[PDB]
């Protein structure tokens, strides 16, 4: 067996050693350059099954390429060539000899010597008769491989089409979300702009020094506002930049521009789904007729080679006999038979020309169909690139929406946080006074009771009644509320009551920071 | 045929000793004597006993009850063996059975009297009597035998080697009957150890 | 061996009252019955025999 | 290595198989009785250094058994008998037959066969002298072993004497301490009598009905009640009075004084006996050396005689033989005198050790009985000095009863106050903590730990310690329910003597 590749558009099989299994797909195109020669850029290769051979894979992967299943190749440059590509015609020189010598032998009288010369002529011509439709069997391969490669590239195109359909479906789903999210983001962007306006006149307290703890003295006037901090965190983005980019993306994603593009995408889907070009009108019955004619090869051979062998044997015997009563009639009968077999041989020539003509017209229709296929491929590539870019933009919008939502509340959360932190700073004061008082009293109680109990036990330890008549005298108080509770809220910054004052009087957050 | 008379006679002797223990447990606390006798004892110990006598009365009652039970069982055995012809009807059996009957009558009377004169004491102290685990006649008899033997040994060591022999004999005869009363094998082994030690001493004498 | 005799007797090892006293009156009734029966019998111990 | 044992009383070597080594003292006694027919109970066994055999320790643990340091066996049988034992000898008629032949050989004329008889006689005589020397040396080394036996028993005697003297001194000191405390003990006993009179009246509360505290004290550890304790103390005081103990200790000190009789521990004439017997051993060795020399000279003279056939030489050579024979007779009688002296010395040492051992046995038995008596008296005194501690405890019982009642009622009152105090504290703490936690949880829900949780307003995730949120653990759970009513009742009924301990909050 051997590795094989087949060129479909020109209908040309390619023979390769099975040994080449050790080399990649790029190496296989370069092997087509090594034995044959066509520039790699022209080479488009697909397998029965439709997979477009990835350059890095080795042929061992793909389960085809044999004598009985080469891989399909296409010179898309030749396809893009305006011309209908011509036949890589083979030079069948033997036909010239056959015609010339056939006429030569026919001209001379059909005497037994001339009939023997015609017998030799038959030995040559009607034996190469087998070669003729052996070559036509090569073409028979060519034809059914053409159908198979046609189907393979159509599996490839259909795969591209389902990828296109899924991509557009996801696009229209995310845009169905955007259907309401566009007005929602308009509202939320009004909200963010409102928030930006709000951040003016709500100063970032001098408690910045404490919020950035490491700097307080560690870095060893301007009323810095919440602006120039919100955007300072996330330095490169101005937040105003966030609004600007949201508006820009909204404009590009507007249905005004988007819906016509999706209409073009739908038309691209329709063209990808063009069953008319995807099919060939009656190629199956065409190949069925070709099957009938290749069968006619064998049938007619069963006519000729029979007659030829019989004539050869009979002429040998009769000429060796030199019988004048048998040679004339038998030889002339064989001459008329040779005339009819010459008609049959020429019929071989017409069927050869007919099958080559079939090759040519299928190749021309296939040239047009590959032009359509390449146009669809290019349109699909463009549309896929654009769809991916716009999907990236849509997801950018659908993430910046959450970023805007987060950054919108920041004045509300600043107010809530400042009020809560002052509340805790005062509640800890109250709780500390409270715990101090309670612990003082509890320690007093505990020490007094412990002193009394020990001063008694010291007397009662040396007694006969201890633990025999009187029980439980060795117990102690539960030591409850005796020691100061551990710390809490020590990590809260030193925001003053005067800081809430610093805010509220001349920095309107709209009342909310009021306690 | 007459070996049963040995059992009855031993029962008689053992109860005649337990009755002596009971009498000693009575009002007359057994005091020491001689010039070495501290005259302060007859004051202090006598006062404390006069204060706590009713517990000694209860001990006397349990001892009398135990001797009553012993004599009842012995005389029931004698009754059965006389009725069945297994025991000789006359001769020495007469005197032993009759002496057992006399001692039994005395023991029954004594325990009845002590019960009568301790009825009020029991009715008063019942709340305390629940907590105390009952003191049994075996404990009293064993403790009395042990203390008798200790006192006799001390007296023998300190030149009083003559009056000790009867005390050892009485202690031995108390323990001989005490073993038959105990049921726990540990207690029986303890009593046997003490009895065999007394036997070793008596043989040495 | 009087020394070892005393030494082992230096301290030989040792060997709810309401329940016993509650049972007491029945015990004394039994004892009275027994003394009556024993007296009634021993009154009849006048035979002659030997073994 | 092989095991050897000794009967010092007579001085007979006892030899055993090594199988007894893995065995112990009791097995040694049984083996002694079985193989050598000495009763087990009569065996007193001692090693160098003065250790007496306990029946438990395996014999080799006691480092002895070799021929130079065996076990010493002292027989009680042989000390019960008054007379000293008899010692055997190595008996042979060969010595007397040899003497008779030497006397006869002196009167046998000068002929070759006679000289042959002479040389045979002398060759045998050398061996006889050698055997006499060996037997004598066996006896003398056996004597030198009887001496380590006596010294071992002396060592045991010294250890026993020191222990007895120490015990007597200890008892004397403890008895002096008791003697200076007799009055104090008597006063404490009178005080216990007073305290029992008091306890007879103090009611016993339902710490578990005319039950007094004295009755409760009495039902404890029966039949050993307080009256028994007092009478036991009085009995011991009666048994320990100095009119007895002082004479007894006088007799004891006399016993130690007789234990100090160095005239019996030390063998007088020992040095002379060694100085004489070892010198006699040296003399017998020299005598046997001369005997061997002259026997070989006799052989050489026989060699000369058999070859010098001249009739004038044999008579003179036989005269020389007669002079030599007289020399050999003198040497033989000297050796036999050495034998007699050695045997009589062994018998004399046996008798002397017999008398000294009779004295030692008597002294040791007297000291041992005295030791038993003193141990009993020490136990009496210590038990009494512990019973007086019990007496003092019982003396102070009535006061401690009232004080404990007061303490229990006060503790009930304090618990009543403490539960209220803790209830108020926990009420307030739970109120405040729940309010604060509700507010903080509300703020956490509003903040959603999302927006500025740590970026700007740092560390809002903190809570109060839940201090005073749960009630205190239980305590004073086992105290008897001594109501204030019970204390009032005790103040109503208790005697005046223990009222001051009740009339206080």
């Amino acid at each position: 067996m051997k590795l094989y590749v087949f060129l479909v558009n020109t209908g040309t099989t390619l023979t390769f050693d099975t040994e080449l299994t050790v080399q990649t797909v790029a190496d296989l195109k370069h092997a087509i350059q090594s034995k044959y020669k066509i520039a790699i850029q022209h080479q488009v290769l697909v397998v029965n099954g439709g997979e477009c051979m990835a350059a890095d894979r080795r042929v061992c992967t793909y389960s085809a390429g044999t004598d009985t299943n080469p891989i399909f190749l296409f010179n898309k440059e030749m396809i893009l060539c305006d011309r209908p590509p011509a036949i890589p015609k083979t030079t069948f020189s033997t036909e010239n000899d056959m015609e010339i010598k056939v006429e030569e032998s026919l001209m001379m009288p059909a005497v037994f010597h001339t009939v023997a010369s015609r017998t030799q002529l038959a030995l040559e011509m009607y034996e190469v008769a087998k070669k003729l439709c052996s070559f036509c069997e090569g073409l028979v391969h060519d034809e059914h491989l053409q159908h198979q490669g046609w189907a393979a590239i159509m599996a490839n195109l259909e795969d591209c089409s389902n990828s296109y359909q899924k991509l557009l479906f996801k696009f229209e789903s995310i845009y169905s979300n955007y259907l309401q999210s566009i007005e929602d983001i308009k509202l939320k962007l009004t909200h963010l702009g409102t928030a930006v306006s709000v951040m003016a006149k709500i100063p970032l307290l001098e408690c910045l020094t404490r919020h950035s703890y490491r700097e307080c003295l560690g870095r060893l006037f301007f009323n810095v506002s919440l602006l120039d901090w919100i955007n300072v965190q996330d330095r490169p983005n101005d937040v105003e930049s966030l609004v600007r980019k949201c508006f820009d993306s909204m404009s590009r994603l507007d249905p005004r521009i988007i819906r016509p593009f999706i209409a073009e995408c739908r038309q691209t889907i329709a063209k990808l789904d063009n069953q008319n070009m995807k099919a060939i009108k009656g190629l199956e019955d065409r190949l069925y007729a070709l099957d009938q004619m290749i069968a006619s090869c064998g049938r007619l051979v069963n006519e000729q080679k029979e007659l030829a062998q019989g004539f050869l044997a009979n002429q040998k015997r009769a000429e060796n006999l030199k019988d004048a009563s048998v040679l004339p009639d038998l030889c002339l009968s064989h001459a008329n038979q040779l005339m009819i077999m010459l008609q049959n041989h020429r019929k071989l020539l017409d069927i050869k020309q007919k099958c080559t003509t079939a090759k040519q017209e299928l190749a021309n229709n296939l040239h047009v169909r590959l032009k359509w296929c390449c146009f669809v491929m290019l349109h699909a590539d463009q549309d896929g690139e654009k769809l991916q870019a716009l999907l990236r933009l849509v997801i950018e919008l659908l993430e910046r929406v959450k970023i805007v939502e987060a950054l919108s509340t920041v004045p509300q959360m600043y107010c809530l946080a400042v009020v809560e932190v002052v509340r805790r700073k005062m509640f800890i004061k109250h709780y500390r006074e409270w715990a101090g008082a309670l612990v003082k009293d509890g320690k007093r109680l505990y020490e007094a009771e412990k002193s009394k109990r020990e001063s008694f036990g010291k007397l009662f330890r040396k007694s006969f009644l201890r633990n025999r008549l009187f029980r439980g005298l060795d117990s102690w108080p539960p030591s409850f509320c005796t020691q100061k509770p551990r710390k809490f809220d020590c990590e809260l910054p030193d925001i003053s009551l005067k800081d809430l004052q610093f805010l509220q009087s001349f920095c309107p957050s709209e009342v909310q920071p009021f306690l | 045929h007459t070996e049963i008379l040995r059992g009855l006679r031993f029962t008689l002797l053992f109860v005649q000793h337990v009755l002596e223990i009971a009498a000693l447990k009575g009002s007359a606390s057994e005091a020491a004597g001689g010039p070495e006798y501290q005259l302060q004892e007859s004051v202090v110990a006598d006062q404390i006993s006069l204060l706590s006598r009713e517990w000694g009365f209860a001990e006397q009652l349990v001892l009398y009850l135990k001797v009553a039970e012993l004599l009842s069982s012995g005389l029931q055995s004698a009754i059965d063996q006389i009725r069945a012809g297994k025991l000789c009807l006359s001769s020495t059996v007469k005197q032993v059975v009759r002496r057992l009957n006399e001692l039994y009558k005395a023991s029954v009377v004594s325990c009845q009297g002590l019960s009568l004169r301790l009825q009020r004491f029991f009715l008063d102290k019942q709340r305390l009597l629940d907590r105390i685990h009952s003191i049994t006649a075996e404990r009293l008899i064993f403790s009395h035998a042990v203390q008798m033997v200790q006192s006799a040994a001390l007296d023998e060591m300190f030149q009083h080697r003559e009056g000790c022999v009867p005390r050892y004999h009485k202690a031995l005869l108390l323990l001989e009957g005490l073993q038959h009363m105990l049921s726990d094998q540990a207690d029986i082994e303890n009593v046997t150890k003490c009895k065999l030690c007394i036997e070793r001493r008596l043989s040495a004498l | 061996d009087l020394g070892t005799f005393y030494r082992e007797f230096q301290n030989p090892p040792q060997l709810s009252m309401a329940e016993d006293l509650d049972s007491l009156p029945e015990k004394l009734a039994v004892h009275e019955k027994n003394v009556r029966e024993f007296d009634a019998f021993v009154e009849t111990l006048q035979g002659s025999d030997e073994a």
